[PDB]
């Protein structure tokens, strides 16, 4: 997901 | 450097091939050479494993038919990678022994195997647990306590009356315990509210670089055990973060926010304060968190990128959406 | 630090009800307060809970007084009185005391009286520190910079050259004042550095948080007015001007040549574009995306808040396709108009 | 350093009109310029205002010349000329001079010629500093890192271990190069730290602003191309690759394994997703929410800008409820047809 690991 | 068989034993992995192979380090699949162990998680890499020049590849059972070298079969290749990387870790320590240029107050208390780097400054009353390492140029303020096995890289600032647990890691440029942003207002003039709370950091906390965590106003800012915080984060006074929560880079949190356990805060999110987020919440990147979150799950916000010509029309229509809504209502009425 | 309750009430201009010989040793929250502590009540909802607070004294209003279960200091404004009394009883240590032998101080620096400079601080040539200035451990203060009387730097603060800081400022650790602005010309794709030979001018009673960056101007100066408070993780580009008494919350980014007037309140993580002006008495709420000048006072906002991710996917897909929605609307209006 | 107008003119490839013996001592803005200063005009609307400028000389174009009220330097590009002449007349000090007695320098560090290292800086074992490198006060340079000739670090910069930095770079204070990025395996809700054993490779002529953080790679490297300029308080995650000559403005957050091509321009406060590619010649305007790969050159934007709060409340509520608006629209379309 967006800006997640 | 370790014999393959000895390594597979420490990793609880089923070895398939020569156990006498000497492994010296970890490498990506594209980069691995003789001596390297690597891993795969994506089945896309199966077809070209004969192009991989690692001595050993960590994989699953479903991968083994495609292996073209010694393999370590395991259920979780990614977790096995984390473990074998710790075993083969090359990272130096922030410091070794106590530097003669360090400046250490006489009333500081140090445990066994404390290392303090060059030109670090340790204030009166500080307590450093066993095996604690303080990088070069750090500052540790009055009466602060750092638990055993914790490590600060170079140029970390810890204020006074801060408490850090065991086996924490804090990267350079980070500031723990600065004043919270607290002011009364006297006819338009700001009046400082001294911030005499503290920061309490649990065990096994990792904090990134150029992150700031403010001390509380009266009671404390609290970071739970196992929390990980990335770079460029702001954690305001009296925030409370529950155990094992992960906060990605550039997240900005306002005062008196409470985050539960096992949350994931995506990069560049903005979380308002005096509110609570329950356990097991994921906020995706750039999330504008305005209201409490009371149910676990994934939450998101933001209108994503478009070609500039398209964006100009999108933003103008959105800005005039009330007119659109009125025209829709007028039309319903007429129809 | 310890003070008789009667002395404290006089310094606060409060009405004392109770034993003025009580010794107060510190401020505490209502939940945490114990013998020797003063606390305060701002929310009369807690009137019925005061018997549970074990503070030696509580700051409250006249309407609150009949509900007290302790010595009470009656005031018009408990919150402002709390600020004042926490200053009187402040336990915050100083960033340094006296002049550390490990400090490195150019022989041409000029110190006033009662200056303190902490361990391993570095002071460049031509620097002037006014009376009672305090430079924390590990700071750097560049050539010819001037820091006015009473101002204080926490540890590991970086001030560049030719910076001017007024009186009674407070700067938190990790902050950098006077770095190069982001200035480049461009010769066929090659960036050509524009030296940034302006300065930063900071007024009096300015408080700056931690890991904040304030760039110097390109020719003329970046200016921060008197009584300005700026939080952590802020970025102030070259040639920004901020008016007196403005407050900037955490993570705010301000592009070059922005002018902000007086008594503004900039909410956290706002993004303020440059070469434009915001007038006096403007509030930008958190995460505000400021693309245009603001010429009237008042409260301004932007941003679409959080939704459940499944809901958000639909919201974002429909918004991104809103031009088609607008075309459908106009077409239907034509039909209803019989054209 | 003071210079004769004719000599400055020669160094600038400028056509001198006026007294070549005028002594120029500094650069100044048009309004601040006094005797001894040189300044420049990029906007021909100031032509009628040149008599109000107290500079000893003005850089302008051939079309401006008839309007001069001072010695003029005629050039094709006054702005580029300004940049060049400000370099010649730069008053910016060096971050250090010579090697301070308080610096702590490991015996195994290799120092080139004419290296300056400021007070209380700390240089680890195996470090190599090329000719004319300057390390500001209070810096840290970790084991085996290499900094090429002419590169300069302002005060209180942190370089970790095994970092390669090229020639003629400039890094502003508070910046951190080579920290550990997020790298964790999840083991039953418990985080297991993965050592980050890749590096950062920064090319030549790179400028990095203040309090910017660049993480090292997990196995392979984070890579900054040549000629890149990066502003303050950017986060560059592990294994990001930024192509040559790209500009990144202040406060940009990039996630891991993002690849940015050459000659991009990333506007301030943008937020860029990882494991994906942005091609050459892309401009993202300020505050861009870049979730998806960008595969065509050009300009991209996002974001709904400020409104009066009373207006914003309706805008945000209507957008949040836009699915219901869309359904109503669909069902009015059926009812009409
Ligand atoms: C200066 C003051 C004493 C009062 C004040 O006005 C203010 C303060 N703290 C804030 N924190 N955040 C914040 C921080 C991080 C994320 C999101 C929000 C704001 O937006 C804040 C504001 C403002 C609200 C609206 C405009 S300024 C403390
Ligand atoms: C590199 C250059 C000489 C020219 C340039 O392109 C540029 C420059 N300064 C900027 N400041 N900000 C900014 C900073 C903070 C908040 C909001 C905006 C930008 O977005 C900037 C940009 C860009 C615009 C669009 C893409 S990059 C200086
Ligand atoms: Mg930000
Ligand atoms: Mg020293």
């Amino acid at each position: 997901l967006y800006m997640l690991p | 450097s370790i014999r393959l068989a000895d390594l597979a034993q420490q990793l609880d992995a089923e070895l398939h091939g020569d156990g006498d192979i000497v492994i010296t380090g970890v490498a990506s699949m594209q980069s691995a050479q003789t001596g390297h162990i690597t891993f795969m998680v994506n089945p896309k890499y199966r077809e070209h494993l004969g192009l991989c020049q690692a001595s050993a590849v960590v994989m699953t059972q479903d991968d083994l038919p495609f292996a073209k070298s010694a393999a370590l079969v395991v259920k979780n290749p990614y977790l096995t990678y984390a473990r074998m990387a710790q075993i083969l870790d090359t990272t130096p320590q922030p410091a070794q022994n106590i530097a003669p240029s360090a400046v250490i107050d006489a009333t500081a208390k140090l445990g066994n195997n404390v290392s303090i780097g060059a030109n670090a400054v340790i204030e009166s009353g500080v307590e450093l647990g066993d095996n604690v390492i303080i990088g070069a140029g750090c500052f540790v303020g009055k009466n602060s306590k750092i638990g055993a096995g914790s490590r600060l890289w170079a140029n970390v600032t810890i204020y006074h009356e801060i408490q850090i647990g065991q086996n924490c890691l804090i990267q350079s440029g980070t500031v723990v315990g600065a004043d919270g942003f607290g002011y009364a207002n006297d006819r338009g003039n700001w009046v400082k509210i001294p911030q005499i709370g503290r920061v309490i950091i649990g065990d096994r906390v990792e904090i990134g670089a150029c992150t700031t965590i403010d001390r509380g106003a009266l009671d404390d800012t609290i970071i739970g055990n196992g929390v990980i915080i990335d770079n460029q984060c702001q954690i305001a006074h009296n925030v409370v973060i529950g155990d094992n929560t992960a906060v990605a880079g550039g997240v900005i949190m306002a005062g008196s926010l409470k985050i539960g356990r096992y949350c994931m805060i995506g990069g560049a999110s903005v979380i308002n304060g005096h509110m609570e987020i329950c356990d097991k919440v994921t906020v995706t990147g750039m999330g504008m968190v305005m209201r409490p979150i009371t149910e676990p799950g994934v939450y998101s916000s933001g209108i994503p990128l478009q070609p500039n010509k398209v964006w100009r029309k999108t933003a103008a229509l959105v800005m005039n959406i009330d007119d659109m809504s009125k025209r829709l209502k007028s039309l319903e009425r007429k129809v």
